[PDB]
Order: structure tokens, then sequence, then C-alpha cells
């Protein structure tokens, strides 16, 4: 009754979980021509500047995902902020949406890390300026700490997402409940949920940047 | 083929203008109006929209969205003609110099 | 059903081939966590 | 086209291929994208109107939990 | 611009259906209330 | 304001006794559609159109039946 | 970063004018023997 | 927790695989930025 | 029932881990003053160390509200 | 009987993740201090940080009420 | 009765919200001597600072005393 | 007796805000060494800051051992 | 009966202490700020450090969690 | 006998008040070397400094263990 | 049982120990930056002090973990 | 029995004192990195005191590791 707003939704017994997912690329219009329209005259200056920012610390093999890690960026945070409409299903909440685009780029980018400059990869786990008498300790955390970063990402990103969901849906039953009594406390409780709307249109975009950039920092120490 | 200069007048950003208009000789001016008024009450009283605690978080992604609309959206507005404006000067502009390195030559 | 290579494969050859090849790789690993998961469910 | 027939023939006359249906609506899309998008000082209006038309969406399938928290009975 | 005349049925049918309505939201208003309180009371 | 009291004095107020015949005039109009068939005639154009203004004239039985109860959000008991 | 730094101005500029305050605020007595043994007199072409 | 019924994973898995890899990277590589004249 | 009265009792002592995430963003959002305050031209960059330092550390307040819920409701 | 006892366990140790608050408060309004000493001329513009650090600061303190106010009523 | 028993056990445990007011108010006025250190020509200015950063952090104090003096003589 | 056993979980977790003053005291005279290392011709001025900034931090710090004091005995 | 019950409470105490790396890592990013405002030419070296850092304090924080689920689910 | 199996809880919890002094003494002779770094000229009165920090946050750690010495057999 | 039980919250509230090596851990990393944005020139003999500091801070981690796995397994 | 299940919970909410510990070894390590790259010539009577306070702050961790010895073992 209160985690309502995460079940898949189903309308006439159809998943409309689908019809959801694929809708945020329909709102990235795109044109051959030269001087366009508003919309994607603003857009194809965020894609620039975007991908200015997350891609300008990499080699040139690391380049070479500046499709990827911009195509996440724009996938994130137009589900976010698709998500903070009424009554709406982000997917994002979901933890199985979570887990299938933190594994892949991740696993894909250790991969590269292990498949080539394995024996410079070796070297992320002792730091350089390492004294020896105890590495068997230090030899857990950098592995242990690996194989949980792509569960750190699908849950940083979920229980950031719900959580924000779930106060500003509480805040509001607030104000519903102080409605039928002393009015002047419901413009301050009001009020709050307008500061926690601003903050949660905020981490939207940022639960977005920290994702596709966390990626982008285990990609820069494995090309 | 150019784009026009303009779009298609909508009103409050969520109606447009070709639904006043096709409305506007049977039943007026007030005409539309009066059926928005005539459904949502009858939305909320039927509980077709029942108030729950998204009521309250939908005015409030509504006020914010109204308001950054009406505070930042001039500013957006112009900066998106200023990356053109400038785009096609730098454009013209190169376009007469590659002249002067023909013309010269 | 054309324009299935030359719109939606032929773009993305460079990618899906030699870049994002491990991704594919990772992606297996996911596929294998989903199952398992939902076969101890 | 719609909004000058009057036949109900005209449901069946339509190509309801799954390639027919598509083309209604890759030319339903194109309608509406040439008419409020694109264009050069094109307002946030052809944005506003997408999630006004996609709130009464997430709100349609949303309709099966509200209805458990009426505050009336009849 | 101009007010519009709107069409006659319809402009008194906005009345009609009105008085319509007062009069059905009273009978019901009246049928329910008596109906509900013993559900009320014996919901105890 | 104003605004909405400059033009609800012309549509918005009681109608005339005299135009109670052309009413049921027109009311006769539409009954001999539904005798013969004059429906078919209609275009999609404006038949939506008179379906809307339909809903229109009938939302002012549910905005009076509020008011014949005193209650906005369903019957108070 | 200060603010006249910002402002396009140099510490030149600003000990100029921070020394010219302690003159200005000198008494009589010593404010004329003070101005002329720091005044300036050099011009650029 | 919703989150957890595992009976609709596949719904959410495979429409989103092909949004991040196949339909909004298509349509970033539309958005192209030549390079500036002499 | 006791093992649905322990859980009020985990999942109340699960969430105090959100006083760590509450007192390292007033460490970000503090630094932020003092580093600006001393080359007030990085405004943007240091902005945007602000803003990673934020969710870097948030996030490891609801990893606990993760296990406040996993507990209170999905067993 | 201990169902609804359990609570105030739950409930008082979650009210307690609004020690870090308390803290994260301190150092906003700690570093106001050091950092206005430090560019006297940029009183408006770190003051507008301060608040911007304080009130991220009810953001994770409210994590805490939600789940001290979930155990306490709606179970 | 097992019911009042956890009611002290709730105050008990969620007074030890104020273990961040008072780590709050050492960092407010340990930073102003800091920061008044440097600029003493600010030294009013600073202490309305102080003043400010230090209620603020004391006010997330005073609401784990309120909240424990709630769930112990309230209800 | 119950409540005999839970005035002492009461009081024994009532005296852990004592914690808070605990370290709001080493920040302010911490704050007073870098403080007057910096500026030693202020000792008798950055000295009566951390007596104020230390009678304000043991004394959110003592109310968790009056409220400690008020359980265990004093109702 | 119980042995469950106490992991509802074993497990809700374990994961407290993932409060101990939401400090952590503001303290890694409020240093990322102030060490980058003084030398901003050393931008690549500095967050090269602040990621070593960031990554072996959450490494303690998730030693929690991982013994937060080894009690609630293995044993 | 729940009272005391009781009392080994509320001793037991006490005591972790003495991880605020444990916590403020690092604090002090952590600006006894950023304080001496600086102006050694002056370790003799810093030292009577890191001193009166060091004997006065120390005290709070002693009023934890004064009640956990108080619960476990004055009671 | 109530042993197989109790040592369930024992070694589950053991483990809070590590959130000191999470805030430890987080200074030492946290200051080499600020330590190296001043000296730039002694980065080996700074990050040899980093590991010795990232070494004596998550010992006292460990230790609280070889209790929490000391109650739990060994007796 | 009652007693033996309570003594897992006394000695293991004892040894969360570490956790103060924790982040002193960590305060004081990280200020010997700040104050010896500031003074490099001071390395050895730097030296001198971050050994003081990294042996000062672990005494009052002992303290803990051992009155949880106490209830685990004595009594
Ligand atoms: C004024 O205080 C605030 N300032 C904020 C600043 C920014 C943001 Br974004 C949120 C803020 C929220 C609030 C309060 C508030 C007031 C009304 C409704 C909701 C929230 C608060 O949450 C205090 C938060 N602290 C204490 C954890 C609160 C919650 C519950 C009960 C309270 C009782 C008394 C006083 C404050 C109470």
């Amino acid at each position: 009754n209160l985690f309502a707003s995460f079940i898949a939704p189903t309308i006439l017994g159809l998943p409309a979980a689908v019809l959801i997912i694929l809708f945020p690329p329909l709102l990235i219009p795109t044109s051959k021509y030269l001087i366009n329209n508003r919309l994607i005259t603003t857009q194809q200056w965020l894609i620039k500047l975007t991908s200015k920012q997350m891609m300008t610390m990499h080699n040139t093999k690391g380049r070479t995902w500046s499709l990827m890690l911009v195509s996440l960026i724009i996938f994130i945070a137009t589900t976010n902020l698709l998500g903070l409409l009424p009554h709406s299903f982000t997917p994002t909440t979901q933890l199985s949406m979570n887990l299938a685009m933190a594994i892949p780029l991740w696993a894909g980018t250790v991969i590269m890390g292990f498949r080539s400059k394995i024996k410079n990869a070796l070297a992320h786990f002792l730091p350089q300026g390492t004294p020896t008498p105890l590495i068997p300790m230090l030899v857990i955390i950098e592995t242990i700490s690996l194989l949980i970063q792509p569960m750190a990402l699908a849950v940083r990103l979920t229980a950031n997402i719900t959580a924000g969901h779930l106060l500003m849906h509480l805040i509001g039953s607030a104000t519903l409940a102080m409605s039928t009594i002393n009015l002047p406390s419901t413009l301050i409780i009001f009020t709050i949920l307008i500061l926690l709307t601003i903050l949660e249109i905020a981490v939207a975009l940022i639960q977005a940047y920290v994702f596709t950039l966390l990626v982008s920092l285990y990609l820069h120490d494995n090309t | 083929p150019p784009l026009p200069e303009y779009g298609g007048k909508v009103r409050y950003g969520l109606i447009p203008e070709e639904f006043f208009q096709f409305l506007y000789p049977k039943t007026g001016v007030t005409g539309p109006y009066v059926l928005g008024t005539g459904l949502i009450l009858y939305a909320l009283s039927k509980e077709i929209y029942v108030i729950s605690a998204e009521t309250f978080t939908a005015l409030s992604v509504l006020g914010v969205m109204v308001y950054g609309i009406k505070k930042y959206g001039p500013f957006v507005a112009d900066f998106a003609d200023k990356l053109n404006e400038q785009k096609l000067a730098q454009l013209e502009e190169a376009k007469q110099a590659s002249i002067q390195h023909i013309q010269n030559a | 059903l054309q324009s299935i290579i030359k719109n939606i494969w032929i773009p993305m050859k460079p990618y899906y081939t030699k870049v994002y090849q491990e991704i594919w790789i990772g992606m297996g690993l996911m596929g294998f966590i989903v199952y398992k998961i939902r076969a101890a469910d | 086209e719609v909004k000058l027939g009057e036949l109900p023939s005209w449901i069946l006359m339509r190509d309801f291929s799954p390639s027919g249906i598509f083309g209604a609506f890759q030319r339903g899309y194109y309608r509406y994208y040439n008419k409020y998008i694109n264009v050069k000082k094109g307002s946030i209006s052809g944005i506003t109107m997408v999630l006004a038309c996609y709130v009464l969406f997430s709100y349609s399938f949303s309709y099966k939990h509200l209805k458990h928290e009426r505050l009336r009975k009849y | 611009v101009p007010p519009v005349q709107v069409s006659p049925l319809i402009k008194l049918g906005r009345y009609s259906a009105l008085f319509l309505g007062v009069a059905y939201g009273a009978t019901r208003y009246n049928y329910l209330k008596p109906r509900a309180e013993e559900e009320r009371r014996i919901a105890a | 304001l104003a605004t909405f009291w400059y033009y609800a004095k012309v549509e918005l107020v009681p109608p005339t006794p005299a135009e109670i015949p052309r009413a049921i005039q027109s009311l006769k109009k539409i009954v001999n559609s539904a005798q013969t068939g004059s429906f078919k005639q209609l275009t999609v154009k404006e038949a939506v159109l008179n379906g809307l203004v339909a809903t229109e004239v009938l939302m002012w039985f549910y905005v009076g039946e509020i008011i014949g109860k005193r209650g906005i959000i369903g019957y108070d008991v | 970063v200060a603010y006249w730094r910002q402002a396009g101005l140099s510490y030149i500029r600003y000990s100029q004018i921070c020394a010219k305050a302690v003159r200005d605020a000198l008494k009589t007595e010593f404010k004329a023997n003070a101005e002329k043994t720091s005044g300036s007199n050099v011009k650029i072409v | 927790m919703p989150q957890l019924n595992t009976t609709v994973w596949p719904t959410m898995i495979t429409p989103m695989l092909l949004t991040l890899f196949l339909i909004t990277q298509l349509k970033m590589l539309n958005t192209n930025y030549h390079l500036p004249p002499s | 029932d006791i093992d649905t009265a322990a859980k009020f009792i985990g999942a109340g002592a699960a969430t105090v881990g959100v006083a760590g995430s509450g007192a390292g963003i007033g460490t970000v959002f503090g630094s932020l003053i003092i580093g600006y305050a001393r080359n007030p031209s990085l405004k943007q960059q240091l902005f945007s160390y602000a803003i990673l330092g934020f969710a870097l550390s948030e996030a490891m307040g609801l990893f606990c509200l993760m296990v406040a819920f996993l507990i209170l409701f999905a067993m």
C-alpha cells in the first residue's frame, strides 16, 4: 500500500513497463540540418558540454566508450527526471534494471583490465609507495571491494531514487492529514515539500552523473 | 526546406488553441473553460481522481515546473538563439573570407 | 526487413563487434545472475 | 482522412498491418513534431504537452491502486 | 472577442439538468444518510 | 475579476422563455434524425462537437448534484 | 584572490591607495613633509 | 519491497537493453559536431 | 510476536547509520565555503566537487535505509 | 503488547540519526566563520552556501524521522 | 507491564542524538577561535555567526530532548 | 520487575550523549592551539572563547547525564 | 523462535558501522575541495588520491554491510 | 534476574561514550602538531593547552565509565 | 536457545567499531590531499605516512571484527 | 542462561568504544602529514607527538576492550 508506486505497472493485463522504458529516447529528436530548432540546439549543446566532461579525462582507448558513457548519462538523467511526474513509475527504482546497467558496464570494464593490460591492472591492488610487511591484509580490500563495486552502483542509484520518492510521498501524505487541521501549518509542511522537490530534481541529475562517473572512473583505471 | 517561425500557440502549456477555436462557435468564449471546471469537479466528486498523497506531490512538482519555466524560460529561450546566430555568423564570416583567399589569389 | 541492416546495424557495426565485445562477456555474467536469482525463488 | 469523414467503413478501410499502424504512429509523430517542436522560436509547450499526456497514462494504470484509498464509500 | 449566443436548448439545458441535479442531489443525500448510520452503528 | 463577469452576463444567465419554442424545434430536429436516420449525415468533425457539448451540459447536472448535498468529495455521509 | 585582483587591479595600485590613505590621515605638522618625501614626478613618454 | 518480486525482472531487463544500447545510442550517432572552417 | 517485534528494533537501529552521511555532507558543504573563499575564480570547478562528495557520502547513508527497509518490510 | 512496545525501542533508536545533522550543521556554520574571516567581501556569496549546506543536512535528518515514523505509526 | 518499560529505553536511546549537538557546538566555537585569530578586526561579525551556528546546531539537539520527553511523558 | 531492568538500559544509553561533549571539547581546545600558535598576542581573548565554547559544549553533554540520573532514580 | 528474532537485531546493529564511511568519504572530498583551491594545477593528482581515499573508506563500511548479511542470511 | 542481566547491557552500553573522548584526544594532539609545526618556539605554552584539552575531554570519557561502574556494581 | 540468540546481537554490535576505522581512513587519505597540495615534492614521504596511518587505524577496525568473529565461532 | 546471553551483548556493545580510537589515530596521523608537509624541518619532533597522540587515543580504546573482556570473562 506504501510501495505501490514501485510495483510493475500493468494496464488491461498488458505489461506497460515497456512503453515507459522506451519513452526517454523519444524526447531527444535529431536532425541532419545545420541550423535547427531550439530543442535540438539546446540538446546538442548539453551533449557537447557533457561529453567534454566525462570523456576529456580519458586516453585514446578510453575515448572509444564516448558513445556509451554519454548515451548512459542521457538515459539515466531522463529516466529519473521522468519519475518526478505525478504517479509516474520510474524504472530506476528497480533493482533489476539497475543491476542490468551496472554489471555489464562493470564486468566489461575489468575484463578489458584482465583480458588485456592485466599486468598493469595487477598494480592497482598494491599502491605505489607501499611497504610489504602487511600486504597479505591489503589484498582482501582491493579485491572484495572490486567484487562489490557492481553492487555499489546499482544500489547507490536504487536506494537514492526509491528513498527520494518515499520521502516525497510521505511528506505529501502529511500535508493531506494536516489539511483538515490547522491550515497555517499545512503551508509550512507544504513549503518543506517544495524544497524537497527542488532537491529531488537535483538528485535526479546528480544520481545520473555519479553513476556515469563511477563507470567512467572504473574505465579510466582499466584503459 | 526552411523551418517555420512559430509553433501552435498553446494556452497554459497543456491545451492547444486548435481546441478553443473548435468549440468557440457553438458554445462561445467561456465554452471550453467551464468544461474544465465541469470535468474536474466531476472527477474528484465521483472519486475518479482520488485525492491521495500524490496530489500534494503533484502540485509541488507542477509548482516548481511552472516557476522554473517562468523564471528560467526567457534566459534559455534566447540562449538557444544566440547559439545559432553565432554559429550562423561564424559561417557567413569565414564564407566571405574564403573569397578573399580566392579573390586575391 | 531492410534498413534494419542499414539504419539499425550498419551504424552500430563498429561498436557491437569491437568496442562492446567485452560488454557482452559481462552481459552473459549478468544473465547468469538474473536466472540464478530467479532460480532460488 | 478523418475529421472530414462520416462512415463506419473507415474503421475497416484502414491498413491494420504490423507495418500499417506503425505508419500511423510515425506519421502521427511527424505531424506533431513538425507542428510544435520543429520550428525556430518554438516554445516549451511542445514538451509540457507530452508530459501532460504522459501523466494521464502514468495515472491510468495507477488507478487500480489508488482506488483502495478513497475517503468515501457512497 | 465578443461573446457568442449559445444555442437555446443548450442554454436552458444547463439549468434543465442543473435543477435535475440538485433534486437528484437531494434525494440520494436523504436516501443514503439514513442507510449509512446503522452500518456505522452495526460495525461496532 | 471583471473579465470573467463581463462574459458571464450573456451566456451564464437564465434563458428567456422566447427561446423555448426554438429550443424544442431543434429537439424535433434531432428526433427526426432518429426516426429516419439523419444521424448518418453527420461527419466526425461536428459529430464529436455535439458530443462534447452534451458532456458539457451533463456536468451541469453534477455540479448541481454536489450543491444539492453541500459536499464536494462524494456524499458527506 | 581578493576582490581588487578580480577587478583588474594590481598590488602596486592597491599599495598606492593604502599609502595615500595613511598620508591623508596624517596631521598637518607631518602631512606636508610626508607628501613631498613620497610624491611622484616621473612621467611616461 | 516489490523490487524483490523476481517474476517481473525480464520485463525490466530487455526493454532497457533495447534502449540503452540500441535506441539511445542510435540517436547519439545522429548528433554530429562538424569541425569549424577557416 | 517476538519475530515481528524484533524487526522494529533492527530497522530502528539500522537507520542510525544515516548519522554518518549527515555529518559528511557538512564537511563537504563546509569545505566548499572554505575552498571558495580562497579561490573564488574556481567557483564552478569546486561546486563540481561538492556534488561528487555529496552523492558519494550520502549514498553510504542510504545503504542503511536499505537494510532499514529490507528488514522492516521484506524480511 | 511487545509489538506495540518494540516500537519505542525502535522509534527512539531511529531519531538518533539526526545527531549527524547536528554535527553537519556545526561544520557548515563553522566553516562560514573561517571562510568569511578570510574573504569578508563574499559575505553574501558564502552565506548562501551555508544555507545550502544547512538545508541538505535536514534532508538526511528527515530520512531518519521517516523510519522513525513508519516504525511508530505505519508499522 | 512491558509497555512502560519500553518507554524507558526509548527516551534513553532517543537522547543519544544529542551527541551531535555536542560535537557541533565544538566545531562552531572551535572554528571561531581559529577564524578570529586570523582576522581579529571582525570580532563582532564572527560572533554573530557563532550564535547563529550554535543555535542551529543546538536546535537539532533539543529536538532529540523533545522527542525523548515525548516517548517518556506524553505517549 | 522489568521497569527496574529498563531503567538501567535507559540510563546506560543516555550517557552515550556524553561522547559528543568529549569530541566537542577536543575541537574547542584543539582550535585554541591552532588559533594561538598563529596569533599568540590574543591569548587572553582566544582563551575567553575556549571557555564559552567549552561551557556550551559540556552543557549539551551534561544534559545526557542529567537525563540518565533522571531515568535511573527520579522517575 | 528467538534465534531468528536475534538475527534482525544483530543485523540492524552491524549495519550502523557504515556511518563511519559516510563521514570518511566526506572528509576525503572535503579535502579534495580545500586542497584543490590552493594548488589548482594538481587536479589530476589530487583526484587520484580522493578516489583512493573514497575506495578505502567505503571498503571499511561495506565490511559492516557484509557482516550484516552474513548474519542475516548465512548464519 | 532480568534486572541483573540488564545491568550487563546498561554498563556495557554506557562505556561507549568513552569513544567520544578517544576522538577528542586525537584532535587535541593532532592540533598540537599543526600548531607546533608553525610556531615551534611556543612548544611550552602549546603543550600546556594540549594538557588542559586532554584533561577536559578525558574527563567526559570518565563520566561515562563512572556510570558504567555505577550500574554494574553500585546496584 | 538464548545463547545462540544473544551471540548474534553481540557479534552484531561488536562490529560497529569499524565505524572508527571508516572515518580514520577518510582523514588520513583526506589530509594526504592537503599535505600534498602544499608540499608536492614530498610525495614519497607523505604517501608513506598515509599508509602508516591507514594500517594503524584499520588495525583498530580489525580488532573489532576479530572480536565479532570470536564471540560467534571461537566460543 | 539469561546471564551468559547478556554477557555477549554487553561485551559487544562495549567494544564499540574502539570506534573513537580509530577516528583519533586517524586525526593524529592526519595532522602528522599536514604538519610535516608544512615544516619538514621538524620531522623528528612532529613524529614524536604523533606517537604520543597515537598512544593516548589508543589508551581510551583499550579502556573499552578491557571493560569488554571483564563482562565477558571475569564476571
Ligand atoms: C524547520 O525545520 C525543518 N527545516 C528544514 C529545512 C530543509 C528541509 Br529540505 C527540510 C526541513 C524540515 C524541517 C522540519 C519540518 C517541519 C515541518 C514539516 C516537515 C519537516 C523538521 O524536519 C526538522 C528536521 N530535523 C529536526 C530533522 C521536523 C520534522 C518533523 C517534526 C518536526 C517538529 C518540529 C520541528 C521540526 C520538525
